[PDB]
């Protein structure tokens, strides 16, 4: 039930999923996520940090159905994980509206907004169901813990 | 590009709204344009949430998102077109509605809201501007920019939700957590506008002034009515106002049945507030009412 331990699991999951990434550390995801959360706090977009156990579980749900095994670079993985994160902020965030500079790691901004609309068309039903159905939250919560 | 703009409907801070025509199938729709390179960022976040929720909220009393388009550093939501909102409709009809219309509008509002709650969604921004009306007399709730899914355990939601005039007393006292009851208060406030001159029941200047106008009419809750109240984060002593103050002059279009429903929506203690489902089974919506 610890945030850092659940972040670690997600990072270990992402490493397992993306076999092609030979020089990816399970700390790189954790670093990227904590960098965004810190950046928004110290710029005054939020009072508290977003990354809590339930939100990391929410993020994992998105990640496991969006992040393809065939991710061809660590850079492309960051671009996707952060697209999944941005949507977690937008859907579960307390503050009404979050910027996209901290989340954007591609030159081509058009490419990012296209990924958002894909991830939404795919997950919007599950994004609501994980809230609506407590059994499904627990299933995802367990699955995340079983990724270390 | 695929659509032909006719006239602007509204100019929000979250986007620009146009009345438009599908060039292919010649149908009239509403268009919300959202710019996607703002030095003062953030606006898109609201649009993405609104989309994610409306994709899973399909109902005749909830505005329909048909499609979303991404072009030329702009995002475009495509809603069904509605003839006006309730705010413009009051100014149009002198603030005066036939009692049978008040029933129609509230019934449809509760059906839409009932669906939202059952699908585990809080609206959190009820107000006439966000109630869309068509000439045929249909009502549809809109604007899910501040709406939210609920069920996952959290530390707290936001207390900075709902326009001050439709915010329930628990949230005005800074309540960390709130259920579906948040929307049922706003719905009560809206009912009172339909039932009089279309004027806000509780039009306060700030939080303090708001809470004084709610207690002045309904009465300051006792420890018995609402034991949780004094434990709330931004609680402070308010005068005991009597529960003897009559609503007859406040909602003069409603008879006893109507006035009863209004009081079950406007329970200060959130746990006591009637639910959308319960309210649709109230005698006020029976086919047996004078
Ligand atoms: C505050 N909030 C802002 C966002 C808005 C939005 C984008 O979510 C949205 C959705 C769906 C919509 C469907 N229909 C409309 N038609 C309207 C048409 C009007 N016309 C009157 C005749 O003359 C031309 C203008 C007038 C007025 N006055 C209001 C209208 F609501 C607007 C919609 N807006 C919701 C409200
Ligand atoms: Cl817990
Ligand atoms: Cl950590
Ligand atoms: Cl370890
Ligand atoms: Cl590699
Ligand atoms: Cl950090
Ligand atoms: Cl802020
Ligand atoms: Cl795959
Ligand atoms: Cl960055
Ligand atoms: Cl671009
Ligand atoms: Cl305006
Ligand atoms: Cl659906
Ligand atoms: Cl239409
Ligand atoms: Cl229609
Ligand atoms: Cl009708
Ligand atoms: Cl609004
Ligand atoms: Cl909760
Ligand atoms: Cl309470
Ligand atoms: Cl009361
Ligand atoms: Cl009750």
């Amino acid at each position: 039930a610890s945030t850092s331990e659940l972040l670690r699991c997600l990072g270990e999951f992402l490493c397992r999923r993306c076999y092609r990434l030979k020089h990816l550390s399970p700390t790189d995801p954790v670093l990227w996520l904590r960098s965004v959360d810190r950046s928004l706090l110290l710029q005054g977009w939020q009072d508290q940090g977003f990354i809590t156990p339930a939100n990391v579980v929410f993020l994992y749900m998105l990640c496991r159905d969006v992040i393809s095994s065939e991710v061809g670079s660590d850079h492309e993985l960051q671009a996707v994980l952060l697209t999944c994160l941005y949507l977690s902020y937008s859907y579960m965030g307390n503050e009404i509206s979050y910027p996209l500079k901290p989340f954007l790691v591609e030159s081509c901004k058009e490419a990012f907004w296209d990924r958002c609309l894909s991830v939404i068309n795919l997950m919007s039903s599950k994004m609501l169901q994980i809230n609506a159905d407590p059994h499904y939250f627990t299933q995802v919560f367990s699955d995340l813990k079983n990724e270390s | 590009q695929k659509y032909e703009k006719l006239e602007k409907i509204g100019e929000g801070t979250y986007g620009t709204v146009f009345k438009a025509k599908n060039r292919e199938t010649h149908e009239i729709v509403a268009l919300k344009r959202v710019r996607l390179d703002d030095d003062d960022e953030g606006v898109p976040s609201s649009a993405l949430r609104e989309i994610c929720l409306l994709k899973e909220l399909k109902h005749k009393n909830i505005v329909r998102l048909h499609d979303v388009l991404h072009s030329d550093k702009k995002l475009t939501l495509v809603f069904e077109f509605c003839d006006q909102d309730l705010k413009k409709y009051f100014d149009s009809c002198n603030g005066d509605l036939d009692p049978e219309i008040v029933k129609s509008f509230l019934f449809q509002l509760l059906k839409g809201l009932g669906f939202c709650h059952s699908r585990n969604v809080l609206h959190r921004d009820l107000k006439p501007q966000n109630l869309l009306i068509n000439r045929n007399g249909e009502l549809k709730l809109a604007d899910f920019g501040l709406a939210r899914a609920f069920g996952i355990p959290v530390r707290c939601y936001s207390a900075e939700v709902v326009t001050l005039w439709y915010r329930p007393p628990d949230v005005l006292f800074g309540a960390k957590l709130y259920s579906t009851s948040i929307d049922m208060w706003s719905a009560g406030c809206i009912f009172a506008e339909l039932a009089n001159a279309g004027r806000p029941l509780f039009p306060g200047n700030d939080v303090d002034d708001q809470l004084k106008r709610i207690f002045r009419l309904l009465g300051t809750p006792t420890e018995e009515q609402w034991p949780s109240m004094t434990k709330l984060p931004d609680y402070k002593p308010y005068p005991m106002y009597p529960a003897t103050t009559s609503l007859v002059n406040v909602v003069p279009k409603l008879n006893a049945t109507g006035r009863d429903l209004l009081q079950n929506l406007l329970k200060c203690n959130p746990v006591q507030r009637i639910s959308a489902e319960e309210a649709l089974q109230h005698p006020y919506f029976s086919d047996f009412c004078p």
